[PDB]
């Protein structure tokens, strides 16, 4: 997925890779959550 | 601090309640909140 | 001594208060506060005591 | 390290053919905080000396 630029400059000056994938975590519990909705967590 | 909606004269933030609620000060804030690493006070 | 200091007032864990936007509120939260002068520990030293 | 990743968000807003024409229609209206190009900002302290 290839992005852009406020100086729209329409080109794409900055792509990152997407990559989904599958999180563990053994070893957390969120302490203060407030999924794809959220952050700051 | 409680950055919160509405500020009145002669009362000013508005924690809230049934109709609309007010603090005072023997108690007000001192170590509370925005915690949203981000709450950007906006407008109101 | 609580019953012998003219002004003593207990205060609960929520109302107490050390360090402002400098500790977390009630737990290992992210830094909570503005800042302020302590309240708690009720100092046990110097000249006021 | 900092709190959050960093504050650059190259505000950037969509993609497509031609030139990347653009306009990625699942847009992100101008949403975009990149990974605000780079490293993520930060000092350092010798925390050992």
């Amino acid at each position: 997925q290839f992005f852009a630029l406020p100086s729209t400059p329409n080109e794409p000056k900055a792509v990152l890779y997407a990559e989904n994938v599958s999180i563990e975590a053994p070893d957390t519990h969120l302490v203060y959550k407030p999924s794809a909705d959220l952050l700051t967590q | 601090p409680f950055i919160g909606t509405n500020i009145n004269k002669d009362n000013g933030i508005q924690i809230g309640t049934d109709t609309t609620n007010q603090p005072i000060y023997a108690d007000k804030t001192y170590q509370p909140e925005p915690t949203q690493w981000n709450s950007e006070v906006g407008a109101a | 001594n609580t019953t012998t200091y003219k002004e003593y007032q207990n205060v609960t864990l929520p109302f107490q208060h050390n360090n402002s936007g400098f500790v977390g509120y009630m737990g290992p939260t992210m830094r909570e506060g503005q800042a302020y002068p302590a309240n708690y520990p009720y100092p046990l030293i110097g000249q006021t005591a | 390290f900092p709190l959050g990743g960093s504050a650059a968000t190259d505000t950037y807003s969509g993609i497509k053919a031609n030139g990347q024409t653009w306009t990625a229609d699942d847009n992100y209206a101008d949403r975009g905080a990149e990974i605000e190009s780079g490293n993520i900002f930060a000092m350092e302290i010798n925390l050992a000396a």
